[PDB]
């Protein structure tokens, strides 16, 4: 049940996302933390494999 | 600002520091940017106008080499 | 009287080559947003594409130079494409700027191949599948070849802009000379000039991409 | 004088040497046409090797051309 | 295309005989403004705008003398 | 912060409408035009703009650029717009999927 | 002395320090070349 | 050739050094391509119950 | 004098000889395009033979060029 309302808190967060045409890359990263460029496995620009680039 | 003041007092109130001149230039840059380029569904002019002013500058310093070619004499 | 467009510029006794050289970056604005204007949209698409083109063929130690190589191609391409505007001083036509863009990068990648890669680097001075009887002066070729790499690079640009520019210039002269003699001849010379200008656009872009690619190849061979 | 005369002659002779780069570029892009009509799915690698060969051809051609301009306008 | 001549004939005509009375009276007006010193009371905007219209009519003088010489760039001689 | 939907209402790609509206009250509608033509004739009359080879290379590059715009312009415009719309729709279909994830959990 | 190190040097440190070392060796070589050239005139 | 007036070379070199190794590279370093959003609707391993 | 004049003429003539290296490099990389579009899995061996041929072509071209610079600036 703890996990129930934890999930529902997360869903309210994702539901309260600012529209995307106002979002900065930092805010998109905070709201989709998968998009955070790995600044450890790729320390130099573009900070990702060139195939995905 | 200018276009509402009409006294020389203003020019004695405006700063003339290195930091001051840099700040003035930067404010001008951001004004032009936010006005003509940094708008979605913008147009091309925001570039060609900079290009035209670039041509004017590069002409006026390439003039001393053109006065030696004037077609007439008067 | 003819090389005037390549004479170091000045205005009011001031060295206006500075304002010329530092301007191209002012044409690439940047933003932290996610859905930004058409200009930065297209520019980021182009930089994404150029990075995919250049850097794919490298291992990671090579791909560390991604910033350097993409900034190189962007700077050179904007400089060349700003050269085509009338009465404009193209700073790539100078041998100085091009030598300064060429010798650093090439020397850097050669020495990088020398710090690491040292046995590999002194071995690539020789194609190994070569038979014995003249392995020796064959490497003389290579060594000489190696030291001609940087100069070539600089030269490879300094002309194909300079020449190109002169070229257009003269037809201008030509059509002006025929502006008062034969109107249809003026028209067809003007058409030659148009096709020429198109070719000049294309060769500006190509020379930028080529300088970049050759530095890239030296890198990949020395990493 | 004799010196300006020989400088003109040497500039013409030196500039003759572009013919090789003209023909080399012709061959490069003709081969590119053929290699494309042969396997039109490596277009980017074909075109990359195209630019590379053209770059070396123009390297030689501009060597010749700058030698013309070196003996003509500088020496 | 055709509204070019419309605008030419609707604004930029030589003064009709009935107008140069109005022209002389308004020149009296402005050089009266000069004699009084009222010009100093004029601010930035219409000052620079009067400067601009003066530039325009001075261009008109230059056009007049080029139609004089029947040539444009310098003197045909 | 959002971005305005348009730019600056430029005319002939060189002059913004502010100038026309600024000269209209004290010169009318043909005022800017007559000023421009007078300035042009004085510029190339008093030999402050020398007609040279650069004049014809400029006419060439300007014809090329105006044709390039008037032909391949709308394509680049709607291409940039489609890039933006695709990114937006992808992000929204990326929000819905995670909502569905949490609800399924 | 500020911002010159906050927006100009901290993003370029990973390059100026680690990636562009041999680039600086090459720039030294180029400087020597240019000095010798302008001197022999 | 004016390209060989070797008294004007520094004023051509140094601003290039700036605009190529500092200003353009900063203009790039502010251009970043975020990885695409991969909203995996399947992340659920809680457990069964102890039984 | 007559000697500097003939040195200029001979330098131009000598530099003419780069045309052959320009065309040879053109042919090498055109062939490389073709051989790649023919079997795009020997890329490394193809490219190795490419560098080798280019190296010999540039060997001849630089022979010519140094001869130009030997008769011009040294002899």
């Amino acid at each position: 049940k703890a996990r129930i309302v934890e999930y529902e808190k997360e869903m309210e967060k994702m539901k309260n996302l600012i529209p995307f045409d106002q979002m900065t890359i930092e805010d998109l990263n905070e709201a989709f933390p998968e998009t955070k460029l790995d600044k450890k496995k790729y320390p130099y620009w573009p900070h990702q494999p060139i195939e995905n680039l | 600002e200018v276009k509402l003041g009409e006294l020389p007092s203003w020019i004695l109130m405006r700063d003339f520091s290195p930091s001051g001149i840099f700040g003035a230039f930067q404010r001008g840059y951001y004004r032009y940017y936010n006005k003509y380029i940094n708008v979605k569904k913008g147009s091309i002019s925001g570039i060609t106008m900079v290009l035209a002013c670039y041509v004017l500058f590069s002409y006026s310093f390439s003039y001393k080499h053109l006065k030696h070619e004037r077609l007439r004499k008067y | 009287n003819l090389f005037a467009s390549f004479i170091a510029p000045t205005i009011l006794g001031l060295p206006a080559a500075v304002l010329i050289i530092l301007f191209p970056p002012l044409l690439i604005p940047t933003s932290k947003y996610l859905i930004n204007n058409r200009l930065i949209t297209t520019q980021q698409w182009l930089i994404k594409l150029t990075s995919k083109q250049m850097m794919t063929m490298h291992n990671t130690k090579g791909r560390t130079w991604s910033l350097m190589l993409v900034s190189l191609i962007i700077f050179i391409a904007t400089t060349n494409l700003l050269g085509l505007l009338p009465h404009s001083f193209t700073p790539t036509t100078q041998l100085s700027m091009n030598l300064a863009m060429a010798i650093p990068l090439w020397a850097g990648t050669v020495i990088m191949g020398f710090r690491s890669k040292i046995k590999n680097a002194l071995a690539h001075f020789l194609p190994q599948g070569t038979p014995t009887p003249l392995i020796p002066m064959l490497v003389i070729i290579e060594t000489i070849s190696l030291l001609i790499q940087p100069m070539a690079l600089a030269v490879r640009l300094t002309a194909n802009i300079t020449a190109g520019h002169l070229l257009m210039h003269l037809i201008g002269s030509a059509t002006l000379a025929m502006s008062t003699i034969n109107l249809p001849s003026t028209l067809i010379i003007f058409t030659i000039l148009i096709l020429l200008t198109i070719l000049e656009i294309a060769v500006a872009l190509i020379q930028a991409y080529v300088f970049t690619l050759l530095v890239s190849l030296y890198l990949h061979d020395n990493t | 004088d004799i010196d300006t005369a020989a400088k003109f002659i040497g500039a013409g002779a030196a500039t003759v040497g572009v013919a090789g780069s003209g023909a080399g570029i012709g061959t490069v892009f003709g081969s590119l046409i053929i290699g494309y009509a042969r396997n039109p799915s490596l277009k980017q690698q074909l075109f990359s090797y195209a630019i590379l060969g053209f770059a070396l051809s123009e390297a030689m051609g501009l060597f010749c051309l700058m030698v013309a301009f070196l003996i003509l306008f500088a020496m | 295309l055709a509204t070019f001549w419309y605008y030419a004939k609707v604004e930029l005509v030589p003064p009709t005989p009935a107008e140069i009375p109005r022209a002389i009276q308004s020149l009296k007006k402005i050089v009266n403004s000069a004699q009084t010193g009222s010009f100093k009371q004029l601010t930035v905007k219409e000052a620079v705008l009067n400067g601009l219209v003066a530039t325009e009519v001075l261009m008109w003088f230059y056009v007049g003398e080029i139609i004089g010489k029947r040539g444009i760039i310098g003197y045909d001689v | 912060p959002p971005l305005p939907e348009y730019g600056g209402k430029v005319r002939y790609g060189l002059i913004p409408e502010e100038f026309f509206q600024f000269l209209y009250p004290k010169t009318g509608v043909t005022g800017p035009y007559v000023l421009g033509t007078g300035l042009i004739l004085y510029a190339l009359s008093k030999e402050i703009y020398v007609i040279s080879a650069e004049t014809f290379t400029a006419l060439s590059v300007l014809g090329v650029m105006v044709y390039g715009i008037k032909k391949y312009g709308p394509f680049v415009a709607d291409f940039a717009d489609k890039l933006n719309e695709q990114k937006l729709a992808q992000l929204e279909e990326a929000k819905q999927a995670s909502i569905q994830h949490i609800q399924n959990a | 002395l500020q911002s010159i190190i906050k927006n100009i040097w901290i993003p370029m440190k990973p390059y100026y320090t680690k990636v562009y070392q041999e680039i600086w060796i090459g720039m030294g070589l180029m400087g020597f070349i240019v000095y010798k050239i302008r001197a022999a005139d | 050739m004016p390209q060989l007036n070797t008294t004007v070379w520094p004023t051509m070199i140094t601003p290039m050094l700036l605009t190529l190794f500092l200003i353009t590279q900063l203009k790039m370093l502010n251009t970043n391509y975020h990885l695409p959003p991969s909203p995996k609707p399947m992340k659920m391993k809680n457990y069964n119950k102890p039984w």
